[PDB]
């Protein structure tokens, strides 16, 4: 059912920088590419971010129920909403259709915020399609190519690392990993976020 | 039946006799203001002075968001429009993520006013005693100023002013407002009327609050001013 | 069979919560005082004969591990909203994992409240809570009422002669009051407002120390302090 | 797992003439391969001039028949005149129609008399289906016994032809028709009912069939 | 002051007896039933001439065999007719033959009960005259909010009606032919009502026991019948 | 309450509840409606407080389906429902019958919703008077006027609001058959201007063919306005 | 199981068999396949003969509920669009019902197909059942516009024939039903298909006809 | 089964369909006309599969829109009646499947000419062109070939030509007449192509 | 005084002044009379008409084989509850394939009555029925608004029923092992001096149910005859 509209979608962690990669594929029938613009990664909050794998119907709905709800919550308080917070609402959104599930396997990238000045430190974790929170600290991968990534992550990490490096060292792996799966692929889109700014950027990928 | 209030009922002369009741609790509310620029929409108004131990900082009682691009004043029972604003921010992200997009403002209202008719005429509960000046941007028609009332009533203006008062307040809109002002100018002109309409020759940074919605660099943003900004404009006023 | 008992009057002024304020106005006084570094909720519990046990009778409620209440008005109707505004927090916190924010417990308690003096075949709450918090914003100390809107106080009180006790307690307090003195003007407050004499077991108090859990004052603690 | 519809088997047929109608039925009730008891009889009288006969299950049948008496005596009762032929078998097609999912396994044959002194006959099927004939037949026995109605009455395939026919000549027809299909069938049964409706009221008699 | 379904001293409901004072006034109808068939005619009392007068019409069809013509309230006589006319369709889907008038009545005077719980809300206030051909003949029926209805053999509804019902039972009489019954039906018509007798003042319907089909009489035939009456 | 009656019979035999909704009905704004040929005109007055009120806000003549279009007076906000109610219906219709709503029967759904909400428990009458105009089945232009009670007509010329018996009178003595688009269009503005302050802000009409709704410039409004004033004076 | 249906100059041409069938076995020979919608509407049955009968039965109540209700006569589209939907409502449930509903109405002769999925489809030549196919064929190679009235009842008894013939599930007699301004007329009510394919194939009694 | 193909450039939209009503083994019509759903203003939905399918949610989808309209009075944006669209049908999907392929189309003041493609399960997404069914295999790579930015309406009609002449000369199922649905300059135009 | 507003208070003498209303409306009814002997029940009653162009509304009812009620009261009340009877008694007999024992319809329908009586928002049935019937014995059962039954041996109901139940008192012991022909005579009396301004074939409605003799009204000849008879 995932080999249906496949993704891969990556993310890894620096000093005061982190970065989120994905693949921009969106086919049907499996081996039917049918456009290159489908981006996985939607921003939820200045500095919280989810990166979506799966059934392309799915992504949308979640992504949609996600922004509805966090919106909802941020007016209400007035304030902008915690990474903590929002991994545990999709934890429990996950779960709440645990018989009939939403078909695609999240991510969430971003910076908790210690106050006391102010202290941003990288968080990340990756989810199962029924919502199996399980925290990592560094690189999380998901999709269909999630071995690949898994071992390319593991060659490649180097724990804390400047942004460049950070930035080169995330295109590298993601890259690698696309070019052995045929499923996936079709260019790649990375985001470096810092707490001063956040650079956007899109690979010279092989794009065939 | 013996204990019935009679409240979803026709008076004898057509007026149900709880709207006029809430609209004349309405009238006693501290004033409510709103204005029309050409850089953005004012609500200022007035707050009710219940002791010196609340919290200065924040504690905002009368001007509320509903959206990133709508934001509103009540002039009437504090828990009935709390309870409404929340209908409100419901329907705007429901609208949202049914088509995608933000929905303009007159849907908002149209459908608060819908809600509240509704109160007004199944079931025998009473009508909620709360007016609003919901008002904000859009790309279909651009910056927008409404005003609601327990019956379900709305209408647009340019400027008007809801409340104690607010014979004067308009009196002195209609005397003073123009068709193309800036912002700073429409801040002097609502301080004014704040001032006119408290009885008051020189309003106090401490009494007052003030708020604006602009489309700057194509993003539509919200101000609440502050007590040092608030006492800046009031001494750029009293400078004029 | 479902009609609203409580609808607007003449000029409006909704009478019946006239009346819960009224009945409000009428019970044991308790007010609560934001620190700089803590907050605090006091309470009187009128002198009991030697066959009521204070350890069975609580003024002072714990929502949270951060969150205090205190009440001054009928006791069942608080009991209720205690049950209640538990349930509220453990349900906010089984979604967000984390201990639910004051402003937002205070928005779900004042909507309760709303809903039950405008729903039909009920009547309106007849006390005036009193919620005290510590979270990431800070400290918080918000009061309810019958009317179901909420106020951000910094020093207040309720319940009976509540206009000189807010008076008294204005007088002497500052922005950059440390807890002790807090508790010390707290204490002052409720003898003068009491019309007798005050001793342990006739008080009740409660603290939010810092980043610490909320505590209520054992009877010990209490006296230590009186003296 | 449990398949409810069993065949209790039997034969029904019917016969019409200018003024009368004949409807003939065994009165065997049988379940795979062995007899229950050798008198059931599937003829009900729905009105003074008017009768159903069934084949199928026999709890289904006879909770349709129930039915369907029901239905005309509220009927007679509400509006103070007995219901026609065609008002019935309208309302038998509803009634079948009505469980178009969980279908009565009953093939249904309508006999009686129009107000005008005609022999009428519908034959139904399992869901609803109904159409008006001037000879049919239902159950078991309803293949073997199909084609010599036909022959006999409509005569197709023939030259000299010969329509004089009356009512003792048909009453024998049918004899002989439904003691053919005891011969060549097993589940036709052994003792009939002859129903002869006619202007002067309905008349019920009985034959005695082979035991096999 | 008190509900609906109170009981008077006198054991009769309030509300049932307020909605027969209602039906009092309104366009005055007449009906007659002879052994040829069923007319009914109304007043047609037309307001100011920018109606159409198309629109306003007092004798529908329950039935392709049934006609009717009411007073009182119209909005609950539409309602009344709407609802009869859906039983009947659904009678003719159930049984083939056509619903006789008095089950009709029956239906219509259920669903006028209704509003007594053992939904509407009040009794509907409305006076019908339903009148028809079956297998069983000609006839014609009075309903009333009350809900006992009764068959008639010459009745009249609306304002006036005790006029009406007072000629009726002066000059109608058993034997009648249909075109005796057709002039003594306008002529009373014509006596009751205000104005002056005209083409387009008068509305009539019949049904004819050969046909069995409603038929309602144009101009022409209303003309027709306007010169023969007696002066 | 919820779920009992509120509008019951009187001793005299009238509903109270629904002359109270008339009386609110003949509270509010004037209209004016027109036929002719294969055309109709609309009006309907206007009352705003100057340099204030946006007139775009005010919506007392609108358009309820491809054709169909409809006018009020009374209460906005059962008003505004109401029409909800019917356009949904219209849509509802176009959907189970796969063509667009006649008039009449727009008019008798109208009709039978607020026959409905007056003889049900637990909810008054709905307040306003309404009149519709539309082609029916057979292209053929109608217009209907409809009631708090109810009861529903079809009329050639008919005016709602304070005063309409008024205005009633007045067009009951100019009213002419298959007039000119121009002709209707003073008719409908002298009709509206009898007892309505006279300036050409009080006004928005417009006018109703096969092809659409067109609402009429203002330019002319002023010129039609100062013409009747005119021959006033 | 076969029925035709053709628009042309003066109306429309409506023809069916009288097979019914329960498997191998034919249960009745002679049965009605047209049914009177309306004063000026006809629907033929193909499939399921119990769905079809008593859905056409409905939509002639709802019919009739409507014409009175709004005094003015229905018009084709409304009716199969009424069906369309109902039918659609018990989709994925066994219903087999496909009809063909030709009828004159204000907007003229119209024609439409509708089925137990909901395919609402119109045109102007139309045939269903088992034999659909050979009616189809025997049409087009030999139909036209602007034909006589008797041309055209020959062709569609023609066209029925040759269905029969090559169909096991097809055959009985022959009804033949035209429809013009002002109702309908029964033009062949029922006709023996014996003597049909003695007359038009093998006139000449003589030795087996081979094919 | 149905071909449905969609080409978008600047100042221009065109959507072309197969016209045929295949039941069985035969085509019921050559023209048919199910397939185009004209929403009021600049819009159009295109929709392939079953026949009674595409009926009941064109149906639904443009009524919805016409009473939206009508209510607010105004015009439904573009991306508005795309979202809208493929959150029903994903609605009806997990309910009551809806085999129906969707490519809707429109013009907007504020985003310009503009198409979506969407698959049976929802998979909604923007596109610059695209086709849907089995003839899709035999046309996309030609759109690819011949497209280019700065394109004009002729060009597109010509790449239409040449998808036109590659079915008929080796689908499977040889398809001959179609239909053109052209958007542009604020006007919509309608063609019929025999090739 | 105030205690009549509601038929759930009781007053301060303890009585429910709704129900004696609905017993005032069924008093106000026509008349009635129901007789019985060893063998056959005779019902009779007259049919009120209200102008001389209105035929006699019907006032005996058959609610199935051997069983038949007369009315008094309200007209619809009494629809509804011959629909209730003969609809129980066809279900009975539907899925029993046996006739249903009298007692325990009479049961069921004062069992509706009670149910209407008690809750509020629900008004007592302003309606009488006289259930006459053959069970293997001749029954007659009388109802009232208020859920309560009885059996008698001759019965009347409403308008001037003080003469009627006089010639039933001064009469009763000669009912039993009395002819049906005498019995039908009997009633007649007792409708007739009910009366207090004559008996006509049109005016009058009458019917026996008994041992082989399933309820049937007596016929317009037959009826006629009988009119004569005690006439003379």
């Amino acid at each position: 059912i995932y080999n249906y509209n496949g993704g891969c979608v990556l993310g890894m962690s620096g000093s005061n920088c982190v970065a989120i990669a994905c693949d921009l594929r969106l086919g049907a029938n499996t081996f039917t590419t049918v456009s290159t613009k489908f981006s996985k990664i939607f921003k939820m909050n200045n500095n919280v971010y989810v990166g979506l794998s799966g059934l392309a119907t799915d992504i949308q709905t979640l992504y949609e129920i996600l922004r509805y709800r966090v919106n909802l919550y941020e007016v209400r308080q007035d304030a902008e909403m915690d990474v903590e917070c929002f991994a545990n609402m999709l934890s429990s959104i996950l779960y709440s259709n645990r018989f009939s599930p939403y078909f695609v396997n999240p991510i969430v990238v971003g910076f908790k915020l210690k106050h006391y000045k102010v202290n941003y430190e990288p968080y990340l974790t990756a989810y199962d399609l029924i919502g199996a929170k399980c925290e990592t600290r560094d690189f999380v991968v998901n999709g269909v190519t999630s071995e690949q990534l898994f071992g390319m992550c593991e060659s490649l990490y180097v724990k804390d690392q400047d942004e460049n490096g950070l930035f080169e060292t995330i295109s590298q792996c993601l890259l690698s990993a696309l070019d052995r799966d045929c499923i996936s692929g079709w260019g790649a889109e990375v985001l470096v976020l810092t707490p001063e700014k956040i650079i956007k950027k899109k690979l010279k990928a092989r794009m065939d | 039946r013996r204990y019935d209030s009679r409240t979803t009922t026709f008076s004898p002369e057509g007026r149900l006799y709880q709207v006029e009741y809430a609209l004349e609790a309405i009238n006693n509310a501290s004033i409510t203001i709103g204005l029309i620029t050409k850089d953005g929409v004012i609500l200022g108004a007035d707050k009710v002075f219940i002791s010196k131990l609340i919290d200065k900082a924040n504690n905002y009682e009368k001007i509320y968001k509903i959206d990133k691009h709508i934001f509103c004043g009540v002039a009437g029972l504090n828990a009935d429009a709390n309870i409404l604003i929340n209908q409100s921010r419901l329907y705007a992200q429901r609208y949202l993520y049914n088509y995608n997009e933000v929905q303009p403002v007159s849907q908002l209202v149209v459908q608060i006013c819908d809600i509240k008719q509704s109160y007004t005429q199944y079931g025998g509960l009473r009508p909620y005693g709360v007016s609003f000046l919901i008002g904000g941007y859009d790309t279909k028609d651009g910056y927008q100023l409404y005003h609601t009332d327990p019956s379900g009533n709305y209408s647009g203006w340019f400027a008007t002013a809801i409340g104690t008062n607010n014979l004067t307040a308009s009196s002195v809109l209609k005397q003073e407002w123009k068709n193309d002002m800036t912002l700073e100018e429409g801040l002097l002109l609502a301080l004014k009327t704040l001032a006119k309409s408290t009885d008051t020759e020189i309003p106090k940074s401490e009494k007052i609050e003030l708020a604006y919605l602009t489309n700057k660099d194509g993003e539509v943003y919200q101000k609440y001013l502050t007590e040092k900004e608030i006492e800046e404009l009031i001494k750029l006023y009293t400078q004029k | 069979y479902s009609f609203s008992l409580t609808t607007f009057s003449p000029t409006g002024k909704l009478v019946q919560i006239e009346y819960a304020l009224n009945r409000v106005s009428s019970s044991s006084p308790a007010l609560g005082i934001r620190a700089k570094n803590g907050v605090i909720i006091a309470t009187e519990k009128k002198s009991p004969n030697e066959l009521i046990e204070e350890n069975s009778i609580f003024k002072i409620q714990q929502i949270s591990e951060h969150i205090g209440i205190v009440y001054a008005g009928m006791p069942g109707d608080f009991r209720v909203l205690l049950k209640r505004a538990r349930k509220e927090a453990i349900r906010y916190s089984l979604q967000y994992g984390s201990e639910i924010l004051v402003k937002e417990l205070v928005k779900i308690i004042a909507s309760i409240v709303q809903e039950f003096t405008q729903t039909g075949g009920v009547r309106p709450f007849g006390l005036s809570l009193l919620i005290c918090g510590v979270d990431v914003y800070g400290y918080h100390l918000y009061q309810i009422d019958p009317s179901g809107c909420y106020f951000n106080w910094m020093a207040t009180c309720v319940g009976k002669d509540y206009q000189n006790n807010m008076s008294f307690l204005e007088k002497r307090y500052n922005k950059d009051i440390e807890i002790e003195d807090a508790i010390h003007t707290a204490i002052l407050t409720l003898k003068e407002s009491y019309e007798g004499v005050l001793n342990e077991k006739n008080i009740e108090i409660g603290v939010a120390y810092d980043n610490k859990p909320f505590k209520i004052l054992t009877q010990n603690e209490i006296k230590d302090y009186l003296i | 797992r449990w398949y409810p519809y069993i065949d209790n088997g039997g034969t029904v047929i019917g016969l019409t003439g200018k003024d009368y109608v004949i409807l003939a039925a065994d009165t065997r009730l049988s379940l795979s391969y062995s007899i229950y008891t050798r008198f059931c009889p599937k003829i009900s009288k729905l009105t003074d001039k008017c009768i159903i006969g069934s084949s199928g299950m026999q709890s289904d049948i006879k909770t349709l028949h129930s039915l369907l008496q029901k239905k005309i005596q509220l009927f007679v009762l509400e509006h103070s005149h007995y219901p026609d032929i065609h008002v019935i078998a309208r309302l038998l097609c509803v009634i079948l129609y009505s469980r178009r999912f969980f279908p009565y396994y009953a093939f249904n044959i309508l006999a009686g008399v129009d107000e005008n002194n005609k022999g009428v006959l519908y034959n139904y099927d399992s869901v609803g289906s109904y159409c008006e004939a001037t000879h049919s037949c239902v159950g078991s026995g309803s293949q073997l016994i199909l084609p010599i109605l036909d022959n006999r009455v409509e005569q197709k395939n023939q030259l000299i032809k010969n329509t004089n026919f009356n009512l003792g000549d048909d009453i024998n027809f049918v004899k002989d028709a439904i003691t053919s299909a005891t011969e060549r069938d097993i589940y036709t049964g052994d003792k009939t009912l002859i129903y002869v409706i006619d202007k002067m009221g309905i008349n019920v008699n009985t034959l005695d069939l082979k035991q096999d | 002051d008190r509900g609906v379904n109170t009981f008077s001293p006198e054991g009769r409901l309030f509300q049932v007896e307020y909605a027969l004072g209602a039906i009092k006034l309104g366009s005055t109808a007449v009906g007659i039933c002879v052994n040829d068939g069923v007319i009914l005619a109304s007043e047609r009392r037309i307001s100011s001439t920018l109606i159409e007068k198309d629109s306003v019409e007092k004798l529908l069809s329950i039935d392709d065999h049934i006609g009717c013509a009411m007073s009182g309230l119209m909005a609950d006589a539409r309602t009344l007719i709407d609802y009869a006319r859906v039983e009947c369709n659904h009678y003719k889907f159930i049984y083939n033959e056509n619903i006789n008038i008095k089950s009709c009545v029956e239906l219509i005077s259920e669903l006028a009960l209704d509003f007594s719980n053992l939904i509407m809300s009040r009794p509907f206030g409305v006076a019908l005259l339903i009148g028809g051909v079956d297998k069983n003949g000609p006839c014609l029926w009075y309903t009333e909010p009350s809900g006992t209805n009764t068959r008639f053999s010459a009745a009249s509804i609306g304002s006036a009606q005790e006029g009406a019902e007072l000629l009726l039972q002066e000059n109608y009489k058993k034997d009648m032919t249909f075109e005796q019954a057709e002039i003594l039906a306008l002529t009373v018509l014509r006596q009751v009502m205000e104005d002056k007798l005209s083409t387009s003042n008068v509305e009539i319907c019949a049904i004819k026991k050969s046909d069995q089909t409603f038929y309602k009489y144009n101009t022409d035939d209303i003309s027709r019948i306007i010169d023969v009456l007696p002066s | 309450s919820y779920d009992r009656a509120i509008t019951v019979f009187s001793p005299d035999g009238h509903l109270l509840q629904v002359e109270h909704a008339l009386e609110a009905v003949k509270k509010g704004g004037c209209a004016v409606a027109i036929k002719s040929s294969n055309f109709a005109v609309l009006a309907v007055e206007k009352k705003n407080i100057p340099k204030l009120q946006n007139p775009k806000t005010t919506e007392k003549l609108i358009k309820l389906d491809e054709h169909n279009c409809l006018a009020f007076a009374g209460l906005n906000a059962d008003a505004r429902v109401l029409v909800n109610k019917t356009r949904l219906e219209c849509q509802r219709y176009y959907l189970n019958m796969d063509e667009p709503a006649p008039v009449d029967y727009i008019a008798k759904y109208v009709a039978k919703v607020q026959q409905k909400f007056t003889h049900r428990g637990g909810v008054r009458p709905f307040g306003i008077a309404t009149l519709i105009a539309g082609f029916k089945n057979n292209k053929e232009i109608c217009i209907y006027q409809t009631e708090p009670s109810g009861i529903y007509a079809a009329w050639k010329a008919q005016a709602i609001g304070k005063n309409a018996k008024i205005v009633q009178e007045f067009l009951e003595k100019n009213y002419q058959e298959n007039m000119e688009q121009k002709d209707c269009i003073f008719l409908a503005l002298k009709a509206i201007f009898e007892v309505v302050e006279l300036s050409s802000k009080n006004v928005e009409v417009a006018l109703l063919t096969e092809k659409d709704l067109t609402f009429i410039e203002e330019q002319e409004i002023n010129s039609m306005v100062e013409l009747i004033d005119q021959e006033r004076t | 199981t076969t029925t035709l249906a053709f628009k042309f100059k003066d109306g429309i041409i409506v023809a069916v068999d009288s097979r019914a069938s329960m498997g191998s076995f034919i249960s009745s020979q002679n049965v009605e396949k047209i049914i009177e919608i309306n004063k000026n509407i006809l629907g033929t049955m193909a499939g399921g003969a119990a769905d079809c009968l008593y859905w056409e039965k409905y939509l002639g109540k709802i019919i009739k509920i409507y014409e009175l209700r709004n005094n003015e006569k229905i018009s084709v589209r409304a009716a199969s669009t009424i069906l369309s939907n109902i039918l659609y409502q018990y989709k994925g449930y066994g219903l087999c019902c496909g009809i063909i509903l030709s009828g004159y109405d204000h907007t003229g002769f119209n024609m439409f197909y509708v089925d137990d999925s909901g395919k609402k489809v119109e045109g102007n030549l139309f045939s269903c059942g088992s034999g659909s196919t050979y009616a189809y064929s025997i049409l087009d190679s030999a139909y036209d516009y602007n034909l006589n009235l008797d041309q055209a009842v020959e062709l569609a008894r023609n066209a029925i024939y040759h269905a029969t013939f090559r169909d096991g599930g097809s055959g009985g007699k022959v009804r033949v039903f035209h429809i013009h301004k002002n109702g309908y007329d029964k033009i062949i009510e029922g006709e023996d298909v014996f003597d049909l394919h003695y007359h038009y194939t093998n006139p000449e009694q003589k030795d087996q006809y081979v094919m | 089964m149905d071909t449905l193909i969609g080409l978008r450039g600047n100042n221009f939209v065109v959507l072309a369909a197969d016209t045929y009503s295949i039941n069985s083994i035969i085509k019921l019509k050559n023209d048919d006309n199910t397939k185009f759903y004209d929403i009021h203003g600049n819009k159009c939905l295109l929709l392939g599969g079953s026949i009674g399918d595409r009926l009941q949610f064109g149906e639904f989808i443009r009524k919805n829109v016409h009473l939206y309209q009508y209510q607010n009075n105004t015009d439904m944006f573009v991306k508005s009646f795309a979202f809208f669209t493929r959150k029903n049908l994903a609605y009806y999907l997990r309910r009551n499947p809806f085999e129906v392929n969707c490519l809707i189309a429109g013009y907007d003041k504020k985003d310009g000419y503009q198409l979506y493609w969407c698959d049976y399960l929802s998979n909604m997404d923007s596109v610059n062109k695209g086709a849907h069914g089995y003839g899709a295999y035999l046309v996309s790579a030609i759109l690819d070939k011949y497209y280019h930015e700065n394109l004009t309406v002729d060009e597109a009609l010509d790449i239409f030509k040449l998808c036109f002449e590659e079915l008929k000369k080796r689908f499977l199922l040889t398809q001959i007449n179609y239909e053109l649905r052209i958007m542009y300059d604020n006007k919509v135009e309608t063609q019929y192509v025999t090739v | 005084n105030l205690y009549d507003t509601d038929n759930i208070i009781y007053s301060p003498e303890g009585r429910l002044y709704q129900v004696e209303y609905a017993s005032e409306a069924i008093k106000q009814g026509t008349c009635a009379v129901a007789i019985k002997s060893k063998d056959y029940v005779v019902v009779s009653g007259l049919k009120k008409c209200i102008s001389k162009l209105s035929f006699p509304q019907e006032k005996i009812f058959k609610i199935d084989d051997y069983i038949g009620i007369s009315m008094s009261g309200i007209t619809s009340d009494a629809k509804v509850l011959t629909k209730f009877m003969q609809n129980e008694c066809l279900s009975h007999k539907f899925l029993y394939n046996e006739n249903i024992n009298i007692e325990s319809l009479v049961r069921s329908v004062a069992d509706k009555y009670q149910k209407n009586t008690q809750k509020s928002s629900k008004r007592a049935f302003g309606v009488g029925l006289m259930i006459a019937a053959y069970h293997n014995e001749p029954c007659i059962f009388e109802t009232r608004p208020n859920g309560s039954y009885f059996e008698y041996d001759a019965l009347s109901f409403g308008a001037r029923s003080h003469a009627s139940k006089t010639y039933l008192e001064k009469n009763l012991h000669l009912f039993e092992e009395c002819s049906l022909e005498e019995l039908i005579l009997h009633c007649l009396k007792a409708l007739k001096c009910s009366l207090s301004s004559e008996l006509t074939i049109s005016n009058t409605a009458l019917a026996v149910v008994g041992k082989n003799h399933p309820w049937q009204e007596i016929s317009s000849l037959q009826l006629e005859e009988y009119l004569s008879k005690v006439k003379m």
